[PDB]
């Protein structure tokens, strides 16, 4: 049966990390765009 | 009246079944000419303060080639449909793993209702459809030639062939009652057969725009 | 045509705009024809199927019924020399 | 091909339009090598056929090999061949012509 | 000849030299014994003079007879398959097959009784055996009654299906082979309904038919097969022949059958190239239905699971959902159907293991995988976007973690999730993230990575890529870190490499162009395909230097 840890994980915590780092910059170039 | 309600409901349940037949919709042979007596004795011949009422006669169905993309056919009670109907309709949905819906209203149904639906579009396709509009199959009209979906495969060989752009072709827009009934969206390219008198028989393509 | 007992497949009606409305742009192309046919044939006399064949598809080749008046043709990007060559000359260009 | 002109043309009305008036040419065709037609002639019945199959394919109004380009080429003539057919049949090019 | 005319009593060519050796005086015996046993037609007696009158014998006559009621009782006993209610047109069917079979060996009356064994629901089993006994009779047999028969002879079918089996494996071997490299038209191109056009395809299933036995037949005979040889094409074989004869709609085959629906399911996915929410959702519904005492079928259903096509599907479904969660920051364990794709491949993979093993018992995930390597990609593509981005605004880093490369090397499913992430980002031109996980490319699952499969996949996305073969990093890096590793002792890696270099030799700079032809000369040790692909490199190359 397949189980999944409810903590998340070291890869999962770096590629969070890594998805707030690109959505902040995709957001700053949104807000350049409406510059 | 019950008797005409009765017709109305058979002739657009006839309608349904005929238009899922057309879109390659898995649908029985026996279920598409089911005469009004069969229906009236499966269903109830009373459909005012009945067991034949709406929301009973709804139907899902799974495409012919494809057993995983399938239709729902809703047919809402309140004449003018409104956001919580379809709302609800969205949830019934949500369980189920389907993406296609055919709601059979009435009246038409409100505006924000419309607005709601063409903003669900992109997830969840579905669209409205008068009953009026359905108590006829208007492809068996003779004004109404042969249309036919076309692959997009076979749209890049057309394109290929005749070394033509895509809005070079004649267009046909979205709103076209063919083109409702068929369902199709833009970019979309459609064949059309016709009787000639001049040549026996032409074909040409619409571009859906 | 919905009506019992009425043919829903023989039912025709004359008018262009409603047949577009209910049935389509096909179904108003071959509408436009045998109405073209029977005005011009009325008289006994006898125009060559070629030349109604191309004024209905051209009246009918953008997927909406295009009339002939300036409202239809120059609404189509035909290029503003043309469109000035046809009717109201100096709004065309102004717009361009 | 006589189905297909049936559901072509309702009503039974059978004035077309056609390039070529091929009585006409028949005629002629009679009058120029003074047919008689009343002692019986030498055309194998075979040469009918193979000859209308090998004309069909001289009068090429959409020009490919594709499988579209065919069938439109087929769709373009296909009132013209099923008159020729008609016309050029073995038993009228026997018993008539 | 008159082998069962004693039954009805018929004096036969004994009794008639039993009368001529014991005859007085000729007349008497031959008149009067062919005249009781002529056609008892009362006024036939007349028509006998004339017919010889012109010299033409009467047994012209007699045979035209024959003929026109050769003709007469066809038609009949087609129309008593077409007419008559079935229990009554049964039981006649019986009847007449009880009273007219003592004549079946005998050409004349064989229409006769073929006709009515072909039209029987169920023909006599006893009648079944003595017709297999006579190599006539069964060859005479119908498609019907073939079907109806084919129960024990198990080693004449296996006869008869053997070069076709071989014929489907060149096929399948050699169409992955083509000398044409490109995704869309690829191995996985054509619909199985197109891959049922197949000659092959339709003549097994003419020879299957509605046949139970013969179908569990064909499914120990490839189930054997695939544990032997491990060669997944039985697989696309079963599917196929299981589409086939859905398509039919055969209830006798397939409403017993479970696995049917499921196939017509994974052939329909494999047609659309992707499985969405509702595929993986409707697979894990009906692969949780095991019941009680059916936990053998799971086997059989990784039979169906592990085709190549179906495989391919659903590691490219797995890729597109892995690239729906890096566009929308979510975990693969927020999308269950992705985890779905991923026991479904380990269920088609491990097909030959639980086949081997016999043990009908569902294996297990390690979580490990959903934990580190699928986060591991997203934080690739991540990285792309994030260099994308930066180029927007007013360099890439390319640190891959060796864990993927361990991954790829003990874990199956990472291997082909990477393996198929890696043939999408190369049909993607994404340089960046190639270089970036080609080094751990170097060893995966069973060579899964120089597998027909990958291999032929990535030689068509490279085609893609041709234009970055122009660049001498690019080749260089690709060669070195997948291809020679492999090259010298695996058939398959120089094949494609040869193949690549002959389809992608136009846009090759000329000194990677010769380094690539010294280091692609085959010895004495490869296989004859090997020579004639070098043959084919040196004519395209020699052609492109006589362009200069």
């Amino acid at each position: 049966m397949l189980v999944i840890p409810p903590g998340l994980s070291e890869e999962e915590e770096a590629l969070q990390k890594k998805f707030n780092k690109l959505k902040k910059k995709k957001k700053a170039l949104l807000a350049l765009k409406k510059q | 009246d019950d008797e005409e309600e009765t017709y109305r409901l058979w002739k657009i349940r006839k309608t349904i079944m005929q238009l899922c037949h057309d879109r390659g919709y898995l649908v029985t042979q026996d279920e598409l000419d089911q005469t009004l007596e069969e229906f009236k004795a499966q269903f109830g011949d009373k459909p005012s303060e009945g067991r034949p009422r709406r929301t009973d006669l709804t139907v899902l169905v799974a495409h012919n080639d494809d057993p995983t993309d399938q239709m729902f056919v809703f047919f809402p009670e309140e004449p003018k449909v409104g956001i919580k109907t379809i709302k609800v309709y969205c949830q019934r949905m949500q369980e189920e793993n389907i993406t296609r819906a055919l709601i059979v209203v009435q009246q038409g149904m409100t505006p924000s209702a419309k607005q709601s639906l063409v903003d669900m579009a992109p997830k969840y396709i579905l669209e409205q459809f008068l009953q009026q509009e359905l108590l006829i199959n208007i492809t068996e009209h003779e004004l109404v030639p042969e249309h036919v979906v076309m692959t997009k495969e076979e749209v890049t060989e057309l394109l290929a062939r005749y070394k033509l752009r895509e809005n070079q072709l004649p267009r046909i827009q979205a709103g076209d009652p063919v083109a409702r009934y068929f369902g199709i969206k833009r970019g979309q390219v459609v064949k059309i057969i016709r009787p000639s008198e001049t040549a026996g028989r032409y074909i040409t393509y619409r571009l859906v725009q | 045509l919905s009506e019992k007992d009425v043919d829903p497949v023989r039912t025709t009606s004359n008018d262009i705009v409603e047949i577009f409305t209910v049935l389509g742009i096909e179904a108003v192309r071959k509408a436009l024809e045998r109405e073209l046919y029977h005005v011009i044939s009325f008289d006994g006399s006898y125009v060559n199927y070629r030349h109604l064949a191309l004024l209905c598809d051209t009246m009918t080749c953008r997927g909406h019924l295009m009339a002939i008046t300036r409202h239809g043709v120059n609404r189509q990007d035909t290029g503003p020399l043309m469109k000035c060559s046809f009717e109201e000359t100096v709004d065309v260009l102004m717009e361009a | 091909d006589r189905e297909v002109l049936r559901v072509i043309f309702p009503t039974g009305d059978s004035k077309v339009v056609l390039p070529c008036n091929l009585l006409r040419m028949i005629w002629n065709a009679q009058k120029i090598f003074h047919i008689n037609p009343r002692l019986p002639s030498d055309l194998h019945p075979i040469k009918v056929v193979e000859g209308v199959k090998e004309l069909s394919k001289k009068l090429v109004i959409v020009n490919g090999d594709d499988p579209l380009s065919r069938q439109a080429q087929e769709n373009a003539t296909l009132l013209f061949n099923i008159h020729l057919r008609s016309t050029l049949c073995s038993r009228r090019m026997a018993e008539e012509f | 000849m008159f082998a069962g005319l004693q039954d009805l009593g018929v004096a036969n060519g004994e009794d008639l030299k039993e009368t001529l050796t014991n005859c007085t005086e000729p007349l008497k015996a031959i008149e009067q014994f062919q005249t009781e046993n002529g056609v008892l037609l009362p006024s036939l007696q007349s028509a006998l003079p004339f017919l010889d009158l012109h010299g033409t014998p009467r047994l012209e006559f007699h045979q035209s007879v024959f003929d026109e009621l050769r003709d007469k009782l066809l038609e009949r006993v087609s129309a008593i398959a077409s007419e008559g209610k079935a229990e009554e047109r049964y039981k006649k069917l019986e009847d007449l097959l009880e009273k007219s079979f003592s004549l079946v060996k005998m050409p004349s009356l064989q229409p006769v009784v073929m006709c009515v064994m072909k039209h029987l629901p169920k023909v006599p089993e006893k009648k079944l055996k003595l017709v297999m006994a006579d190599k006539e009779l069964y060859r005479a047999c119908a498609v019907e009654v073939k079907r109806q028969i084919w129960q024990d002879n198990q080693a004449l079918f296996g006869d008869e299906v053997s070069p076709l089996l071989k014929q489907y494996i060149l096929e399948k071997e050699s169409a992955l082979f083509s000398t044409e490299l490109s995704v869309l038209h690829n191995f996985f191109s054509p619909s199985p309904k197109t891959r049922r056009q197949g000659e092959v395809v339709q003549r097994l299933t003419r020879m299957v038919g509605k046949n139970v036995k013969l179908y569990d037949m064909v499914l120990q005979f490839l189930r054997t097969l695939f544990l032997r040889t491990r060669n997944v094409h039985y697989c696309t074989l079963r599917a196929e022949l299981l589409m086939s004869l859905h398509d039919l709609d055969v209830g006798e085959i397939c409403t017993v059958d479970p696995c049917h629906k499921f196939t017509w399911c994974l052939d329909a996915c494999i047609r659309e190239r992707f499985v969405d929410s509702k595929r993986a959702r409707e697979l894990q519904g009906f692969l949780d239905g095991v019941k009680k005492g059916q936990e053998q079928v799971l086997g059989d259903l990784s039979m169906i699971l592990c085709d190549p096509f179906a495989i391919n599907t659903l590691a490219l479904s797995t890729v597109r959902h892995l690239q729906e969660l890096v566009g929308q920051e979510t975990l693969p364990r927020d999308s269950p159907d992705l985890l779905l794709l991923l026991r479904l491949l380990a269920l088609g993979q491990g097909a030959w293991d639980m086949i081997d093993s016999q043990v009908f018992k569902e294996p297990k995930m390690e979580v490990e995988l959903i934990t580190r390597f699928l986060p591991m990609l997203m934080s690739f593509l991540v990285d792309d976007y994030t260099f994308n981005v930066d180029q927007k605004l007013p360099s890439y880093p390319n640190t891959l973690p060796e864990s993927f490369t361990k991954f790829l090397q003990e874990q199956r499913m990472a291997c082909e999730v990477g393996l198929y992430y890696v043939l999408h980002i190369t049909k993607q031109r994404n340089k960046n993230a190639l270089l970036r996980l080609l080094p751990g490319l170097v060893e995966t699952f069973g060579d899964l990575a120089f597998g027909d499969i990958f291999l032929h996949l990535l030689t068509g996305n490279l085609a893609l890529l041709a234009d970055e073969f122009a660049l001498e990093d690019f080749c260089s890096s690709l060669f070195d870190g997948f291809f020679l590793t492999a090259s010298p002792r695996k058939e398959n890696v120089h094949r494609h490499a040869l193949r690549l270099l002959i389809h992608l030799h136009p846009r090759v700079a000329p000194s990677k162009l010769e380094a690539l032809q010294k280091a692609l000369e085959p010895t004495g040790q490869s296989g004859e395909a090997v020579k004639e692909l070098y043959s084919q490199l040196g004519e395209k190359l020699e052609q492109l230097d006589h362009r200069k």
